RNA sequence: ACCAAAGCUAGCUCAACAUACUAAACAAAUACAAAAAUACACCAAAAUAAAAUAAAACAUUCACCUAACAUUAAAGUAUAGGA
RNA sequence: ACGAGCUACCCAUGAGCAGUUUAAAAGAACCAACUCAUCUAUGUGGCAAAAUAGUGAGAAGACUUGUAGGUAGAGGUGAAAA
RNA sequence: CUCGCACACGCUUACAUCAGUAACUAAUAAUAUACUGAUAAUUAACAACCAAUAAACCAAAACAACACUAAAACGUUUAUUAAUUACAUUGUUAACCCAACACAGGAGUGCACCAAGGAAAGAUUAAAAGAAGUAAAAGGAACUCGGCAAACACAAACCCCGCCUGUUUACCAAAAACAUCACCUCUAGCAUUACUAGUAUUAGAGGCAAUGCCUGCCCAGUGACACCAGUUUAACGGCCGCGGUAUUCUGACCGUGCAAAGGUAGCAUAAUCACUUGUUCUCCAAAUAAGGACUUGUAUGAAUGGCCACACGAGGGUUUUACUGUCUCUU
RNA sequence: AACUAUUCCAAAAGUUAAUAACUUAACAUGGACUAGCAAUUUCGGUUGGGGUGACC
C-alpha cells in the first residue's frame, strides 16, 4: 500500500507527475513549444573585485572582542539623522513639514529597492 | 479465481481518493483530518 | 441509472438538425424563399433520412420527405392564400395555406416555435378542416391537434418508409443500435396488462382563448 | 419541527412532523427609502404592517426578536440612518413632500452613533470595528523626530 | 425557436446582490478588507479591472473595428481551404470565363511529337510511380502525405531533366509558400482572393497568348450558367477586415516575374479532409485567375479595360492518382459588367496516372494471383503534364 | 550447570489552587496529486437526534443520553403515566 | 464516516486478433496468440485463504484488455445466481 | 531445458565498487543480486511540462480503386493579437510489482524463438505404500451409476430439453436456468443535464421465445381503466356432477342439477403425484434402460404458450463397429 | 408515517350584476380521500420429539 511516511517526490510519480525541487523559473514557453529563457529572471551575480582588497577569514587569537550591543533604530537615529536635526533646529532651520533631506522617505513606490514589499531578495 | 491480489497500485488513483485535495473538498473529509490530528497522526493523509 | 437498457452503442457523430422550416437569413427581406436539396444521407441519432439543403449563403439538414433526390427545388413560404397552394412534396407551408386533404410532416406547434411533432420514419398526419382561423390536423396516434394557422408545416410523408419492416437478425444488432438486455426477473402480470380498450381521448388545442 | 399522534390518540403512532407558513410574493412600498421591494411575505406579516398602521411603522415599532430577519434588520438600519442623518436624497425636488414624511416618524428619531449599528451582525460589526481602527503603523522616524524635538524644547527653555 | 445553446453548459448568471445593496443610503459590510472570502458578510462589487500599463499576452483580445485596415463592406475572401458547391459553376461565375473540356492544340502537338519524350519513359515513369508509393519510406504503406510531394517532385525531376535537349527550361525557378492577395468587384459584391500556394513556378519570359481572336470574339456571345437558390457567394470567407492592394508574394524588379505553372497537393489520409474534384478545379481556377490579375494589373495599372495581350497561367492539381489539369488566358479586368468579353479555361477533368497499387503481394489459395507494383497506366497523363511544363520552350 | 530470577526508576491516576484556554517552531514551500514562487474569478449551504434496553413480548411510554445554574430542605411531594 | 485500484454496469481515451477455407470481417467453419474453466487425476496447514498436469469451449465479436472517471448500503449494480 | 530484450504502470537504492560474514537474511552450505559497513551513482536529443478568439469545411477507417451498414477516434489554411531573449525544471540504477514469504499464482504494449536466458539430481541405497510416464500374451467394455480415465480409434445413427452465437452462482452446481432475433400487451401529443439535443414506423414498463400450423371458452370473483353502469384474460386466473339406456363390454342418446364456461385443437406413463417395473413390439442370450405404438393425463394442455422441424449443445440418456490394463488377472 | 401520482375543501389572485355565482399559468401552505412505494412488530401453550388431529 505504498509508502505514506514518504515525502511525495517527481522520481515517485508516472511521467505525467513532474513537480520541481524548489528551483526558481527563468523563462516561459514560447511560440515553438520551446522554452524562451529571460535574461531578466536571470539573477546576475554581484561580485567585488578581492585583489586589491586586504582581509582574510580567519581572526587573530589576541584580537579582543567587544561588549555586544545590537544595533536598535534608536541608536541609527541618533547617529545618523540626529546630528542634522539639532544642527538645523539650533539654526532655525527645521522644516516640520519636509524631512527627505534628513534621510526620511514617505512612500517606498519611488525607489528602486523597497524594503516593506522586499523587493531585493539578498 | 485466486484472490489476494485486489490492490492493484495506482499513484493516481491513490492521490485522487485519499489526497489531501480530497480531504478538504469535502466536510466530511475534513473532519477525518480534525480526528487524525486529535489523535496525533503522523501521516494526516497521502 | 434512469432509464434502463440503454449503452454500448456504435460511435456516433451528431449532425445539426434544423427543425424551423421558415427561416430567413436576413430580416431586410422577409418574404418566401427557394433553396436547392443536394444530398440524402442517413442519420444515425433518428429513424428519418436528413437531406441537406442549402440557399443564400447558409447549408441547414432538414428531414426529407418521401421522395426528396440529389438536386432538388424546395420552396418555403408563410403567405396564406384564399386560392391556396399546390402542394408538392417538398414545400413548407403554413397550414392555413393547404388544402383539406393534406398530409403534412414536421408540424409546428405554436407560431415561431419550430417543428416538434411527426419526425419519425414514414410518419405522417393529416389535415381535417379549417374552422375560424385554426386548424385541426390528425396525428399518427389517431388524435386531432388543434393549432393556429399560420404555423407552418411541410407536407408530405417522411422517408425510409420502409423502417417499420426491418427486419433485425441477431441481438448483436441490438447491442449496435444501443439496446442493452431486458434484466431477468420474472415479474407477474399486474392489473395493468390485458387489452384494454379506451375511447379516444379529446382533442389537444394549443390555441388560448382569451 | 415536532411530532403527532395519527387520528389525535395517544396510544397511536407517534409521526415526525413539520408545519411550514405560507408564503406570497408581494410587492412592499417604504416611504422612507422610496423603493418598490419584491419580498416573500407571510399573511401574518402583512397583518402586522396592517395593525402596525404602516410598513415603515412596522419596521421601526417591532423589535429585533420580534422580527428575526437580517433583511429587517438591514431595512431597519437604513430607514434610521435616514432619519438620523436627515438627508436631501429622498426627494430633491420637494421638500415640503420630504418634511410630510420625515414628521410623521419623529418618534423614532435616534442619533447617528446609534443609529448605524442597529442592524448589524457580530462578524460586520467586528468587521467595521477593525475597519475604523484599521491604521498603517507610524514609522519610528517621526516619534524620535518628536522626541528630539521635545528634548531641544526642554534644553531651549533651561538656559 | 429552437435555440442552440443548453443551461447547463452555457457560463452561469452571476448570484442576485444582496439585500443590503438594494438600501439606498446605506453602506454594505463586505469581506473585501480581510481579502478572503467570509460566510456571513454581504458579496462585494469590484469595478472592471484596469491594467494601467498594458501586457501584450495577457490582456483581453481587441475589438475587429479597433483594427486600421476595418471596414464596412464585407469582402468574400478565398483561402486554400475554402470549398464551392457548384465548383465549376461557381468558379465560372466568379471568374467570368468560359469552359474548354481539351487542352489546346499547341499543348496536344507539343504532348504528342515523338522528339520531346525522355530516353526510356514508361520505365522512368513506371519507376517514378513505384519510388514514391512503395520505396521512399521505410514503413511498409506510407501514408499520402508523404507520397504526394514526392510524387510531385518526381514529376518535376523527369520533366527537368529535359533542360539538356531543350536550354531555355534554366529560366525558371520554384517558390514556397508566397503571400497572394487579388481583389476585384464583380456584380456589386466585393471579391478577392487570398492565401498561399503549395509550390509555384516562375519565368523570366511572359507564357505566348494560346486562344485565337475567332475564340475570343466566339466568347463574346456565349451566355455564363446561372444558378438560382445558391447565391455565387457561398463557399467564401465573410471578411470585415482586408485591404484593397493586390499584392503578388515578389516584390519589385523581381528577375522572374511571370508565372507559368502553379502546382496544387492534397495531401491528407482521411476523405472528408481533402477536396473533392470539382472543388479542387474551383481552387485551381480562382488562384490561377489571382496570380493572372497580379500579373495584368502590375503590368497595366488599376484602370479596368480589355487586354491586347493576353494573360496565360497554367496549373496541376493532384491527389496523387488522379490529376486535373487547367490552362487559363485572362483577357478582361472590368468584371463589373457581365456582357462583355469573357476569359477562356482549358480543363482536362480527372486523368488517371494509374488504377491501384499493391504494396504486398496479394495471395489468394497459396498463390501469388497479382505482383507487386501497380495496376494500370495511362502515359498521356504524363504527356499532358509534359507538355504543360515544355509549353515555354 | 544451562535456561532463568531479583531490584527502583522512568513515568502515570485522582483532586485542589490558578491564570482565564488551540503548546513549541515558523528562514522557505505549504488545500496543482499538500510542502511545487508566477494569470482573467465564480463562491458557497442548512432540515427534531435514533436504536440496542426496561415494560420479562411489543406498538403508547423507557431516567443520563454532548442544550451551564450550584448546596441544605420542601420531596421522591403534588402531578404525568398500555394510571 | 470510509470504500467501484478486486468485482457488477456505464462515460471517455487507446491497443490487439497470425495462418487456413469461402462471393463474405457471415453474431459461418479449423486452429494459434488471447479469454473462460467441461471432465479427470494430484494437491487438502498445499506452489496456492481455489493452484498444477492432461483434456476441453470461443477465438473479427453480444470479443478481450491498458489508463482514467462515475453510480455507496433504508443503497449501488444485476443477459435474477437473491 | 528454452517466457528473451525493452517500454508504460508499479516499487524506492534493494543497483555498482571495496572489505567482512561468529551471529542476523537465503527455509541448507559454498558466497552474496537478496545480510553488514564505507564510498560512489542514473548527465538529453527519448518522455513530461509545452497559445487562444472568429470563419470555409456533408462526403469513413478496412494496401482503398470504390463500396456495405452498426454511419464511424485521429486537422488544415484565412484574419486578430500571441513577452523574443545561448544554456529552464523534471524521470533516467536494479536480479524490481500485486499476492503475510527470494511463493509452480496474477500482470498492459513493441520485435524475436535465440545471436538471448537459465539448471530437473546435496551424497548414497533402490523395501512397501503413493503420484507421473512407457510397454504387454489371449480376450476387447465382460469393470463401473455411467466407455469415468486411457487407448495404433478419434466414426455412424435415435430420442429428451433448449432454436441458434452468448451470459450466470469469483471459492463445491455452466445447465434444461437467464438473455436473444421474431410475436404480443399496456403508458405517454412532448424542449433545454437522463429519456433526448430524440417526437407514436417514436420512447419507456413488461410477457413469451426464431421460423411452420396455431393460440379454443369465460369478466362469475381479484385487480386495471371508467373515478357509479360498462370494457378487458397474448391481466391474476379457471374451464362439471348424479343416474338409466343399443343384441352382454362400452354408451351414439336422454332426464335432472350447478355454473362464467364446463379442457377445444394437439400431444401423451412424458422432467408430468401415487398405483408403476401400466400393456404390447423392436433392440439384447438375458434390459425396472432406450426407441415405436395403446391411452381419462379424473392432478396434460395452447404466449405462466401446445405441437412437430433444419442447424446447433464441454447439457441429459441410448445403440453399432474401431480402440484399448477399464476388466478376466495383473506384471 | 415520509415520498410520488389523483381528487375535494380552505388559503391566494381575481371577474361579474345592483348579497350570491364563476375561474385558476407556474410555484405553493393547511386539512381530508384513493392507491403505489413503504415504515414498526409478532408467529399462544400442553404434546410419551416436533408438524397434523385434539384440548385450554
Ligand atoms: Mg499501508
Ligand atoms: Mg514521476
Ligand atoms: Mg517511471
Ligand atoms: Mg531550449
Ligand atoms: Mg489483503
Ligand atoms: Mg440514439
Ligand atoms: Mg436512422
Ligand atoms: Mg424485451
Ligand atoms: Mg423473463
Ligand atoms: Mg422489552
Ligand atoms: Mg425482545
Ligand atoms: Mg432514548
Ligand atoms: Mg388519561
Ligand atoms: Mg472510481
Ligand atoms: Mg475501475
Ligand atoms: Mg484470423
Ligand atoms: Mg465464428
Ligand atoms: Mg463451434
Ligand atoms: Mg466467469
Ligand atoms: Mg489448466
Ligand atoms: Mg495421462
Ligand atoms: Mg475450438
Ligand atoms: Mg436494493
Ligand atoms: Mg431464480
Ligand atoms: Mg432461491
Ligand atoms: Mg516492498
Ligand atoms: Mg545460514
Ligand atoms: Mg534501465
Ligand atoms: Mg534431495
Ligand atoms: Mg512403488
Ligand atoms: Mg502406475
Ligand atoms: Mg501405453
Ligand atoms: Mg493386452
Ligand atoms: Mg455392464
Ligand atoms: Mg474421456
Ligand atoms: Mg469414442
Ligand atoms: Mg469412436
Ligand atoms: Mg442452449
Ligand atoms: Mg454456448
Ligand atoms: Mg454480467
Ligand atoms: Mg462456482
Ligand atoms: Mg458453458
Ligand atoms: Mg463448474
Ligand atoms: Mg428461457
Ligand atoms: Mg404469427
Ligand atoms: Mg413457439
Ligand atoms: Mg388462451
Ligand atoms: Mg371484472
Ligand atoms: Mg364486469
Ligand atoms: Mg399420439
Ligand atoms: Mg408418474
Ligand atoms: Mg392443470
Ligand atoms: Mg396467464
Ligand atoms: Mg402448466
Ligand atoms: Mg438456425
Ligand atoms: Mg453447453
Ligand atoms: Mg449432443
Ligand atoms: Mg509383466
Ligand atoms: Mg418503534
Ligand atoms: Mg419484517
Ligand atoms: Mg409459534
Ligand atoms: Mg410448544
Ligand atoms: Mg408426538
Ligand atoms: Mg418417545
Ligand atoms: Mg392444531
Amino acid at each position: 500500500g505504498a509508502d505514506r511516511m514518504s515525502k511525495w517526490t517527481s522520481k515517485r510519480g508516472p511521467r505525467t507527475f513532474c513537480k520541481g525541487r524548489g528551483a526558481k523559473g527563468t523563462g516561459f514557453h514560447g511560440r515553438d513549444g520551446k522554452f524562451v529563457q529571460i535574461k531578466e529572471m536571470i539573477p546576475e551575480l554581484v561580485v567585488p573585485e578581492l585583489a586589491g582588497f586586504k582581509l582574510k577569514p580567519y581572526v587573530n587569537y589576541r584580537a579582543p572582542e567587544g561588549t555586544d550591543t545590537p544595533l536598535t533604530a534608536k541608536q541609527l537615529f541618533l547617529e545618523t539623522a540626529a546630528p542634522a536635526i539639532e544642527k538645523d533646529f539650533k539654526a532655525g532651520t527645521f522644516d516640520p513639514e519636509h524631512l527627505e533631506k534628513y534621510g526620511f522617505e514617505p512612500t517606498q513606490e519611488g525607489k528602486l529597492f523597497q524594503l516593506y514589499p522586499k523587493n531585493f531578495p539578498r | 479465481k485466486a484472490r489476494g491480489n485486489e490492490y492493484q497500485p495506482s499513484n493516481i488513483k491513490r492521490k485522487h481518493k485519499h489526497g489531501w485535495v480530497r480531504r478538504l473538498r469535502t466536510p466530511t473529509g475534513v473532519q477525518v483530518i480534525l480526528r487524525r490530528m486529535h489523535k496525533g497522526r503522523k501521516s494526516l493523509s497521502h | 441509472i434512469q432509464v434502463h437498457g440503454i449503452g454500448g452503442g456504435h460511435k456516433q457523430r451528431y449532425r445539426m438538425i434544423d427543425f424551423l422550416r421558415f427561416r430567413p437569413e436576413h430580416e431586410s427581406k422577409p418574404g418566401p424563399f427557394e433553396e436547392k436539396v443536394i444530398a440524402v444521407r442517413y442519420d444515425p441519432c433518428r429513424s428519418a433520412d436528413i437531406a441537406l439543403v442549402a440557399g443564400g449563403n447558409r447549408k441547414r439538414w432538414i428531414i426529407a420527405t418521401e421522395n426528396m433526390k440529389a438536386g432538388d427545388t424546395v420552396l418555403n413560404s408563410d403567405h396564406i392564400g384564399r386560392m391556396a397552394v399546390a402542394a408538392r412534396e417538398g414545400d413548407a407551408h403554413p397550414l392555413g395555406a393547404l388544402p383539406v386533404g393534406t398530409l403534412i410532416n414536421n408540424v409546428e406547434s405554436e407560431p415561431g416555435r419550430g417543428a416538434q411533432y411527426i419526425r419519425a420514419a414514414g410518419t405522417c398526419g393529416v389535415l381535417l378542416r379549417k374552422v375560424n382561423g385554426t386548424a385541426i390536423i390528425q396525428l399518427p396516434s389517431k388524435r386531432q391537434m388543434q393549432v393556429l394557422e399560420t404555423c407552418i408545416a411541410t407536407v408530405g410523408r417522411v422517408s425510409n418508409v420502409d423502417h417499420n419492416k426491418r427486419v433485425i437478425g441477431k441481438a448483436g444488432r441490438n447491442r449496435w443500435l444501443g439496446k442493452r438486455p431486458n434484466s431477468g426477473l420474472w415479474q407477474r402480470k399486474g392489473g395493468w396488462a390485458g387489452r384494454k380498450i379506451r375511447p379516444l381521448p379529446p382533442m389537444k388545442s394549443y390555441v388560448k382563448l382569451p | 419541527l415536532g411530532h403527532r399522534y395519527v387520528n389525535n390518540d395517544k396510544l397511536s403512532k407517534r409521526v415526525r412532523k413539520v408545519w411550514k407558513p405560507q408564503l406570497f410574493q408581494r410587492e412592499l412600498y417604504s416611504e422612507i427609502l422610496d423603493k418598490r421591494f419584491t419580498v416573500t411575505v407571510t399573511m401574518r406579516t402583512l397583518d402586522l404592517i396592517d395593525q402596525a398602521c404602516g410598513f415603515d411603522f412596522y419596521i421601526l415599532k417591532t423589535p429585533k426578536e420580534d422580527l428575526c430577519s437580517k433583511f429587517g434588520m438591514d431595512l431597519k438600519r437604513g430607514m434610521l440612518l435616514r432619519l438620523a442623518r436627515q438627508d436631501p436624497q429622498l426627494h430633491p425636488d420637494d421638500p415640503a413632500r420630504r418634511a410630510a414624511i420625515y414628521d410623521r416618524y419623529k418618534a423614532f428619531v435616534i442619533p447617528e452613533a446609534e443609529a448605524e449599528w442597529v442592524g448589524l451582525t457580530l462578524d460586520e460589526a467586528v468587521e467595521k470595528q477593525r475597519l475604523l481602527e484599521e491604521k498603517d503603523p507610524i514609522p519610528l522616524f517621526k516619534i524620535f523626530v518628536e522626541e528630539l524635538l521635545g528634548q531641544l524644547q526642554q534644553q531651549a527653555l533651561s538656559e | 425557436a429552437y435555440e442552440w445553446g443548453v443551461r447547463s453548459t452555457r457560463k452561469p448568471e452571476p448570484p442576485p446582490l444582496d439585500r443590503v445593496y438594494e438600501i439606498p443610503g446605506l453602506e454594505p459590510i463586505t469581506y473585501a478588507g480581510k481579502m478572503h472570502f467570509m460566510p456571513g458578510l454581504a458579496r462585494p462589487v469590484f469595478p472592471p479591472w484596469d491594467p494601467g500599463w498594458t501586457h501584450p499576452k495577457f490582456r483581453r483580445l481587441p475589438p475587429l473595428h479597433e483594427h486600421p485596415l476595418y471596414k464596412d463592406q464585407a469582402c468574400y475572401v478565398f483561402h486554400q481551404r475554402c470549398r464551392l458547391l457548384e465548383g465549376v459553376k461557381q468558379a465560372l461565375w466568379l471568374t467570368k470565363t468560359q469552359l474548354i473540356e481539351g487542352l489546346p492544340e499547341k499543348v496536344l502537338r507539343l504532348a504528342d511529337d515523338p522528339r520531346n519524350h525522355i530516353e526510356n519513359q514508361d520505365e522512368r515513369v513506371l519507376n517514378a510511380i513505384s519510388h514514391a508509393r512503395l520505396w521512399h519510406s521505410t514503413e511498409d504503406i506510407p501514408k499520402r502525405e508523404t507520397y504526394c510531394p514526392v510524387i510531385v517532385d518526381s514529376l518535376i525531376q523527369l520533366c527537368k531533366s529535359q533542360i539538356l535537349k531543350h536550354p531555355s527550361l534554366a529560366r525558371r525557378i520554384c517558390a514556397q509558400n508566397n503571400t497572394l492577395s487579388a481583389t476585384w468587384n464583380r456584380e456589386s459584391i466585393l471579391l478577392q482572393v487570398h492565401g498561399s500556394s503549395g509550390a509555384r513556378l516562375n519565368a523570366k519570359d511572359p507564357l505566348p497568348p494560346v486562344a485565337s481572336q475567332e475564340e475570343v470574339e466566339a466568347t463574346k456571345n456565349h451566355v455564363l450558367e446561372t444558378f438560382y437558390p445558391i447565391s455565387p457567394t457561398m463557399g467564401l470567407q465573410e471578411c470585415n477586415v482586408y485591404d484593397v492592394n493586390d499584392d503578388t508574394g515578389f516584390q519589385e524588379g523581381y528577375p522572374y516575374p511571370c508565372p507559368h505553372t502553379l502546382y496544387f497537393l492534397e495531401s491528407a489520409n482521411l476523405r472528408p479532409r481533402r477536396f473533392q474534384p470539382d472543388q479542387l478545379r474551383a481552387k485551381m481556377i480562382l488562384f490561377a485567375f489571382g496570380s493572372a490579375l497580379a500579373q495584368a494589373r502590375l503590368l497595366y495599372g488599376n484602370d479596368s479595360k480589355v487586354l491586347e495581350q493576353p494573360v496565360v497561367v497554367q496549373s496541376v492539381g493532384t491527389d496523387g492518382r488522379l490529376f486535373q489539369f487547367l490552362v487559363l488566358q485572362l483577357n478582361t479586368t472590368d468584371l463589373a459588367s457581365d456582357e462583355g468579353v469573357k476569359n477562356l479555361a482549358w480543363v482536362d477533368s480527372d486523368q488517371l496516372l494509374y488504377q491501384h497499387f499493391w504494396c504486398l503481394p496479394v495471395i489468394k489459395k497459396k498463390v501469388v494471383v497479382e505482383p507487386v507494383g501497380p495496376i494500370g497506366f495511362q502515359p498521356e497523363t504524363f504527356r499532358k503534364f509534359l507538355a504543360l511544363y515544355l509549353h515555354g520552350a
